[PDB]
RNA sequence: CGCUGGGGAGGAGGCACUCUGGGGGGACCGCCGGCGAUAAGCCGGAGGAAGGAGCGGGCGACGGUAGGUCAGUAUGCCCCGAAACCCCCGGGCUACACGCGCGCUACAAUGGGCGGGACAAUGGGAUCCGACCCCGAAAGGGGAAGGGAAUCCCCUAAACCCGCCCUCAGUUCGGAUCGCGGGCUGCAACUCGCCCGCGUGAAGCUGGAAUCCCUAGUACCCGCGUGUCAUCAUCGCGCGGCGAAUACGU
């Protein structure tokens, strides 16, 4: 029963989605403000381009990326919450208007919920979500280690917006609450910094193993 | 009343020997003509595969028979159809005529 | 006005479903024949059941004793063309196994290929059993 | 006068036809404003946005597309209104715009289907039936 | 736990097992030991120019 | 202020609701008990979807006129679930979409011709029209863009 | 038709745009920098439709494997030659306590149902494709234009959008199995064929050890053509629709 003012929407100025704006969005990580493109888009969608080229994931809109990577089917070969989650006909994969709806009707809860930006809020998420130290093997001599390296941010970001992507997942699987209103509630979580985020419990967890094997 | 003409082969320089030929049989004299128009070239395509027997990873072998159509309009005057009809076709190239 | 569980012939069927859905507890109806004999009844089939008076009830236990005659065309039956009467007639919770049981008894009696399938008990109409039907 | 451009997508070819008029956009005869779904509504109407009133109020653009699925025609029906645009204007602050958003506006996309191969023809020509003996 | 950042100058070569790894050569900045030049391995795509963020600042990861 | 100038759905709905003043057009015997072709599997669930379904055979006339029925059948199709078998395309049936034609052609709205189809009149076009109108004059004010066309 | 602004369908007439198909140009590390050694070459910028053998295919060397095929045709040796030769009539390769491979459908809301709204390409077509009209609830039945295919037909594809019902439940999830009835092909449908309607409503609540395919219009997801064909596609070979994530390494 959507009204006809938001079916029928005609945007007038150059914002996102035609309702949401990004000159007041401010990043204060200086390890990732080049790799947050913040450029003034109405559609956010590449088709395609900008893959080919190894750093080209820089001049795509971070509303795309998240787009793109809320456009999965779950943990297939992996486990993430306990379970496997293979769905492979009742997934969104090949669909990006539906990710596209999913990602408005969580930003308009956000709205709602915060009163703020919710491109704001997502740029908070991302920051406090963003892992710094991780671990790998490193050889010397013929025996095998385990070292703690530093990470690089457009593996961050990637890092972020997995896990964040990963928790809707989960708290969406056979339930009565929706993507995205799970979403909507992981971002919020992971902005205010809270343990029941999965990607915020993620990051301090791979810290910790980091710090413990160093 | 005009004639049409309809050329097809395999081979497109017998094609272009004809459609000439016909060319300068219709500018000696001066008399309308149309085209030579190229129609959608048409492909007997056959796909098999290459072992007589079962064994063995399957391969295939992809033959095609190529046939390119030309389309020509001759205005059907008598000095026309007499110097035209006295053409050597080359085997390799069927041709029908009619009057529309 | 609510009947929390309503009384439809031998079953007992829930309120506060609908009623074309209550109505398939029973067996012998599905949804579509249940949608037929509301409509032929004139009863709204997406109230909820438990709404429901003596008349309507009635109503439709008499189109289930025989709905051919208040309509229901023959070939929406589940037993068209009975064996010993013609009679096209639709069967529910009782007759209807005795139905089944009795077909299939005179199909053993008469010792033919479907009657020996259901007495080894092993499919019956084309399928291949060598890979499959494994218990 | 009249002026008439096109543009191409996968297996899609839009032929777009700008006069002088109120700013009315018909794509297969229908407006621009009630076209579904919004990602292609957008996608279409992302160039006379940019444009502006001051520009579109004083045309009347009408588009055939054919082939080729409903985003394939609604990214054709775009590259062929912005190219409609830039003709009729013969300005080159727009035409700098345009490339700077996305240059594939103007310019045109350059990529089709790969043919299939012989393992599973069916799904693509790099997929194949697995082995797990 | 804030970090210190520092920014890339120069990249050494690839490590690991399966190649997954960088070393490179980062100058610290906003922190105790600003301007000092260190040797540090890097997880994931890197160029000159880059910003890492360290929560340490007395690793002096080995060379090569 | 034609058909091409506002949305289908809507239009079919304010159709629907007019076609019954219509006398010619009613529902035959067998449609409370029947299916919409072989690719579905359970009945309509409105009470009305006889008006419906010839407002929308009856836009489709006016659209792409001349057409027989066995491309109605084909846009009226659709996917259907095999079982365990994967899914395929089957088309409609053809008594529904005959029996609207004629009830149109009763009233008036469509015509015959002689080895294509069927097409509206201008007793339908009209009609058609003033529907159209009214419901473009409802909507400009909820999409003032919609005024200038 | 609404407000005289608009919007449609034909015919004359055009070929402008699209498309079709013959010929020809265009890209060559050619220009500017760093690396390599001053070379052979490598990494970046520019403009560009296209960059670094542009992208994707065909053609696969001397040899060798006693790898597979005498049940595709040809062929020595042995054998049957009243037969193991070849022609009819009925059965079987479809038999099922079980072990395994490759798949289809699912375990639901990143959904099921009902009603409406859209949008392809490759290929094929003579007792063949069959529009159009009339019968029938459906499967299907009766006439019949045109087409030997840039002219007619197969052909308004599905996923997708809108509204209503369902709200976390062995369920409006799931369809196995079975009963009754109606049909088409064929000389012949029991063994042993495909389709339609009403009923019936089995396991299945995301799966151990282990293992597989994929770097761009590629993978996942969705449906159509053709080969086999009197009738029969969960198959092979191909066609398009929507469309990513990571690494430029060892």
């Amino acid at each position: 029963a959507k009204p006809l003012t938001e079916r029928f929407f005609i945007p007038k100025e150059v914002k996102v989605m035609g309702r949401w704006s990004v000159e007041d969005v401010t990043v204060e990580d200086p390890s990732l403000k080049p790799y947050i493109n913040l450029d003034a888009r109405i559609l956010p969608h590449s088709h395609g381009r900008y893959a080919k080229k190894p750093f080209g994931k820089a001049n795509v809109h971070i509303v795309e990326r998240l787009i793109n990577k809320v456009m999965r089917s779950g943990a297939s070969h992996y486990k993430a919450g306990g379970h496997f989650m293979r769905r492979e006909h009742r997934s969104i994969m090949s669909k990006k208007m539906k990710a596209y709806e999913v990602v408005k009707e969580a930003f308009m809860i956000i709205e709602r919920r915060t009163k703020q930006n919710p491109i704001q809020v997502l740029v908070k998420a991302i920051e406090n979500s963003a892992p710094r130290e991780d671990t790998t093997t490193i050889a010397f001599g013929g025996i095998r280690y385990h070292m703690s390296v530093d990470v690089s941010p457009l593996r961050r970001l990637d890092i972020a917006l997995k896990n964040i992507a990963l928790g809707a997942s989960i708290k969406c699987y056979r339930n009565k609450t929706t993507y995205a209103q799970a979403l909507a509630e992981e971002i919020i979580a992971a902005a205010n910094k809270d343990p029941k985020s999965f990607a915020y419990s993620k990051k301090e967890e791979i810290e910790r193993i980091a710090q413990s094997s160093r | 009343q005009k004639a049409r003409i309809k050329l097809a082969s395999t081979n497109i320089k017998a094609l272009n020997e004809v459609t000439d030929q016909i060319k300068q049989i219709a500018e000696r004299t001066g008399v309308r003509m149309s085209g030579p128009i190229p129609l959608p070239t048409k492909r007997i395509r056959i796909t098999t595969r290459k072992s007589p027997d079962g064994e063995g990873s399957a391969t295939f072998d992809r033959f095609e028979l190529r046939v390119h159509k030309r389309l020509v309009d001759i205005e059907a005057d008598e000095r026309a159809m007499r110097q035209i009809m006295r053409i050597r076709v080359p085997e390799d190239v069927t041709i029908e005529i009619e009057l529309i | 006005n609510f009947r929390h569980i309503v009384r439809v012939a031998g079953v007992d069927i829930d309120g506060h479903k609908q009623v074309r859905w209550a109505l398939t507890g029973i067996k012998g109806i599905g949804i579509n024949f249940a949608t037929m004999v509301l409509r032929v009844a004139g009863i709204d089939p997406f109230m909820k059941a438990g709404y429901l008076t003596d008349e309507q009830v009635k109503k439709i236990e008499e189109i289930l004793a025989d709905p051919v005659a208040h309509g229901i065309p023959a070939w929406a039956v589940n037993r068209p063309k009975d064996y010993e009467t013609g009679k096209d007639m639709h069967l529910i919770t009782a007759k209807l196994v005795m139905a089944w049981r009795e077909d299939v008894n005179r199909l053993r009696r008469i010792r033919a290929y479907r009657g020996i399938r259901h007495e080894l008990g092993l499919p019956v109409r084309g399928q291949r059993t060598r890979s499959n039907f494994r218990h | 006068r009249v002026i008439q451009t096109a543009g191409k997508r996968k297996t899609a070819v839009a032929r777009a036809t700008i006069r002088e008029g109120k700013g009315r956009v018909r794509i297969n005869h229908k407006p621009v404003e009630i076209i579904e779904p919004e990602i292609a509504r957008f996608t279409i109407m992302e160039p006379l946005i940019l444009a502006g009133e001051e520009i579109v109020s004083r045309v009347d653009i009408d588009v055939k597309v054919e082939g080729g699925g409903f985003m394939g025609q609604a990214e054709a029906a775009r590259v062929a209104i912005a190219r409609a645009l830039v003709e009729w204007t013969n300005d080159m602050n727009l035409k700098e715009k345009f490339m700077k958003y996305d240059r594939t506006m103007l310019v045109g996309d350059s990529r089709r289907t790969e043919p299939h191969k012989p393992n599973r023809s069916t799904k693509g020509p790099r997929a194949k039936r697995q082995k797990s003996y | 736990d804030e970090g210190y950042p520092a920014e890339v100058i120069e990249i050494v070569g690839r490590t690991g097992v399966t190649g997954g790894v960088t070393q490179v050569k980062v100058r610290i900045l906003e922190g105790r030991d600003k301007g000092r030049v260190i040797r540090r391995n890097v997880k994931g795509p890197v160029r000159v120019g880059d910003i890492v963020i360290l929560r340490e600042t007395e690793r002096e990861a080995r060379e090569i | 202020a034609t058909v091409y100038d506002v949305p289908g759905d809507l239009l079919v709905e304010r159709v629907a609701k007019a076609l019954k003043e219509v006398p010619e057009i009613k529902p035959p015997e067998w449609a409370p008990f029947v299916k919409t072709g072989r690719h579905k599997e359970r009945l309509p669930e409105q009470e009305d979807w006889w008006y419906y379904r010839v407002a929308s055979v009856f836009r489709k006339v006016y659209i792409d006129g001349p057409v027989g029925i066995e491309r109605l059948r084909t846009w009226y199709g659709g996917r259907k679930n095999r079982g365990h078998a994967p899914e395929h395309f089957y088309k409609a049936g053809g008594s529904i979409i005959r029996k609207a034609l004629q009830q149109l052609e009763a009233a008036g709205f469509v015509q015959k011709v002689p080895g294509e189809g069927r097409i509206v009149t201008p007793k339908g076009q009209s009609f058609l029209d003033k529907i159209a109108t009214e419901l473009k004059k409802e909507l400009e004010e909820q999409i003032p863009e919609l005024k200038k066309y």
